[PDB]
């Protein structure tokens, strides 16, 4: 169960899939983000960029300035009108591989700014790999979603050279997770009361 | 009609004469409640009957006059709350003439207002409990009125 860019299955010799395992824990474990602030959801992921949660410890902490060093994007903040282009050419600057991470409900849909100046969600015109709920999320949530993409990269297929090999993109096809989580989250009875701290 | 005291006793049986002490001549004929009667009783007696023979038209009398004797049957138990004597005045001033469709609610509530007049000691020694209309629901921090 995966999806060529058609969805197909696995296609992993032994010595290429130790090379491809090899290659996406490279990719994952050194994932480098791209400097954009749009707005308030930018605000909590520098947040999580600073010391009291050190996302430095998942190797996602050389924030550039350019879109070329950069290995992903986090459109955090809402994708106006005027900005929309600027994202889009921002997006076709970068190189493969390129991952997308929609931060804050302005991002995945538009939030609460269904209005004539705000684009719905950065998902009408780039692709998007792990979406955040949340107004801001908290920069634990960021934390979680990059985990959600290293996850989502250690198990996709990419081309290991341009000369060699099939040069099609295999992104797998993951457990949503909300059902995932459906097990322990209606198992929930009893949460502590508002009026204490 | 009016309860009226012992001071009042030397007063002439004239419709403008017991009008102007604070009551009616009605039918003239006069009923004597003497010391051992707990005039909080007798009111709720009166309130009763009065909220029993209401013909259920208009909103002051059916829905005030059985406030009026619940809150009676509360200080006649001693479950009186703060507020509940105000609550017998309010009712009285509203439902007066006009306020109602017709004069049996002026009628029913001419005796409470005479007695919380004269014997209010008697409607005060029954609050007893403090006011409380509400339960307190866990996990909802109470707005605290002062
Ligand atoms: C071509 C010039 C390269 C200069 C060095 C760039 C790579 C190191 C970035 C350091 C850094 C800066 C300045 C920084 O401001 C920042 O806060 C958002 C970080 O995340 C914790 C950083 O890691
Ligand atoms: S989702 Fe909320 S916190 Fe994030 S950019 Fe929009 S308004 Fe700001
Ligand atoms: S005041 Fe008269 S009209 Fe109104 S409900 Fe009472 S008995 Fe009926």
């Amino acid at each position: 169960d995966y999806t060529l860019t058609e969805i197909v299955t696995d296609p992993l010799n032994v010595f290429m899939g130790k090379l491809n395992d090899m290659v996406n824990w490279g990719r994952k474990n050194s994932i480098w983000p791209y400097n954009f602030g749009l707005s308030c959801c930018y605000v909590e992921m520098v947040t999580s960029f600073t010391a009291v949660h050190d996302v430095a410890r998942f190797g996602a902490e050389v924030l550039r300035a350019s879109p070329r060093q950069a290995d992903l994007m986090v459109v955090a903040g809402t994708c106006f009108t005027k900005m929309a282009p600027v994202i889009q050419r921002l997006y076709d600057q970068m190189l493969e591989p390129k991952w997308v991470i929609s931060m804050g409900a302005c991002a995945n849909s538009g939030g609460m700014y269904d209005i004539y100046s705000v684009v719905q969600g950065v998902d009408k015109f780039i692709p998007v790999d792990v979406y955040i709920p949340g107004c801001p999320p908290r920069p634990e949530a960021y934390m979680q979603a990059l985990m959600l993409l290293q996850e989502s990269i250690g198990k996709e297929r990419r081309p290991l050279s341009w000369v060699v090999g099939d040069q099609g993109v295999y992104r797998a096809n993951m457990q949503s997770e909300r059902e995932r989580k459906r097990g322990e989250r209606i198992a929930v009875t009893n949460l502590r009361t508002p009026d204490e701290i | 009609t009016d309860f009226l005291t012992e001071a009042h006793l030397d007063l002439p049986m004239e419709f403008e004469s017991i009008g102007k002490a604070g009551s009616r001549l009605g039918t003239a004929l006069a009923m004597a409640v003497d010391h051992e009667i707990n005039m909080v009783s007798l009111v709720r007696n009166l309130e009763e009957f009065f909220a029993r023979e209401s013909c259920g038209w208009c909103t002051p009398c059916r829905d005030g006059l059985p406030w009026s004797v619940k809150i009676l049957r509360a200080l006649e138990r001693g479950e009186g709350q703060p507020g509940d004597i105000e609550t017998l005045e309010q009712l009285c001033r509203f439902l007066g003439p006009g306020k109602t469709f017709c004069a049996h609610a002026p009628g029913a509530v001419e005796p409470l207002q005479s007695a919380i007049k004269y014997f209010r000691e008697e409607f005060e020694a029954g609050i007893k409990q403090p006011f409380s209309n509400t339960h307190l629901i866990n996990g909802i921090q109470p707005n605290l009125l002062k």
